[PDB]
C-alpha cells in the first residue's frame, strides 16, 4: 500500500491534491510503530518525494510541519543511529532531517512567533519548544513597547483554552529563562498573578506550565 | 532604606515575595511528591522491563 502512496507522492500535481487524505500522520504512525526496513524505506521515500516534489514552498512547509508535529524528526534522529543494508534509507533520512531542519528554522522566526500570538494559535507549534529561538531571540518580545508580552498576559487573562493557557505560560517561562530582566516586565504587566492562578487550573497541562512559569518568575531577585 | 516609611515600602515588597515564594514552594514540593510517587510505582515495572 505505501509503495502505491509513494508512487502518488512522486508527482507535484498529486502532492498538492492529496493533502486532504492526512497521509503524513498515518505513515508517521506506521514509521514509528513498525520495525521492518522495507516499510521504513518506502515511507522515507514517500516523505522525500513530498518535500522534493510539492508545487509550493508552503505545501512543503505544511508537510514538514505535519511531520515535525507527528514527531518525525525525533524518529529520523533515531533512524540515523540505526544502520541498514541500503544507504538510500540513510540519504532519505539526511534529506528529511535537513528539510525539517529548514522548516524548524522557518518556524523559529520571531515574525511567525509574533503572527501565531496575534492570531491566538498557541497550539504547540514547534516554535514554542525551539530552544534555539528562545536562547537567541527572547529579548525580541520587548518590541513595540512589550507588545508580545502584553498579548501573552492578555491570553492568560482572557483565554478558556487549556492549550493556549499552557503554551502562554510556557512562553512566559522561556522568556524569563533566557531574558532574566523580563521578570520585572512580567510583574509590571501583573502576569505573575495569572500564572499563580493557573498553577491551580482544572487541566494538569496548564498547571504544569503555569507552575514552571511562576517558579522561573520567583527563582531569584 | 533610611527611614521607617521607606523600610515599610521595602517590607511590603518582602512580605509579598516571601508569601508568593512559600505558596509556590508548597505546590513545588507537592508536585515533587507526585513525580516521586509516580516513579515509585513505575520502578518495579520498569526494572523488570
Amino acid at each position: 500500500m505505501i509503495f502505491s502512496i509513494w508512487l502518488l507522492a512522486f508527482s507535484p500535481q498529486m502532492c498538492e491534491h492529496l493533502r486532504r487524505y492526512n497521509i503524513i500522520p498515518v505513515l508517521s504512525d506506521i514509521l514509528q510503530e513498525s520495525v521492518k526496513e522495507k516499510v521504513t524505506r518506502i515511507i522515507l521515500a514517500a516523505f522525500r518525494n513530498f518535500l522534493e516534489k510539492s508545487t509550493e514552498r508552503e505545501t512543503r512547509q505544511e508537510y514538514a510541519l505535519a511531520m515535525i508535529q507527528c514527531k518525525v524528526l525525533k524518529q529520523l534522529e533515531n533512524l540515523e543511529q540505526q544502520k541498514y543494508d541500503d544507504e538510500d534509507i540513510s540519504e532519505d533520512i539526511k534529506f528529511l532531517l535537513e528539510k525539517l531542519g529548514e522548516s524548524v528554522q522557518d518556524l523559529s522566526s520571531f515574525d511567525e512567533y509574533s503572527s501565531e500570538l496575534k492570531s491566538g494559535r498557541l497550539e504547540w507549534s514547534p516554535v514554542h519548544k525551539s530552544e534555539k529561538f528562545w536562547r537567541e531571540n527572547a529579548v525580541r518580545l520587548n518590541e513595540k513597547n512589550y507588545e508580545l508580552l502584553k498579548i501573552l498576559t492578555k491570553l492568560l487573562e482572557v483565554s478558556d483554552d487549556p492549550q493556549v493557557l499552557a503554551v502562554a505560560a510556557h512562553d512566559v517561562g522561556e522568556y524569563v529563562r533566557h531574558y532574566p530582566r523580563g521578570k520585572r516586565v512580567i510583574e509590571q504587566l501583573g502576569g505573575k498573578q495569572l500564572v499563580m492562578n493557573h498553577m491551580h487550573h482544572e487541566d494538569q497541562q496548564v498547571r504544569y506550565n503555569a507552575l514552571l512559569a511562576v517558579q522561573k518568575l520567583m527563582v531569584h531577585n | 532604606p533610611e527611614t521607617p516609611q521607606e523600610r515599610k515600602e521595602m517590607a511590603s515588597g518582602v512580605n509579598t515575595r516571601i508569601d508568593d515564594l512559600q505558596m509556590v514552594l508548597n505546590q513545588t514540593e507537592d508536585h515533587r511528591q507526585r513525580v516521586l510517587q509516580a516513579a515509585a510505582k513505575n520502578i518495579r515495572v520498569w526494572f523488570i522491563k
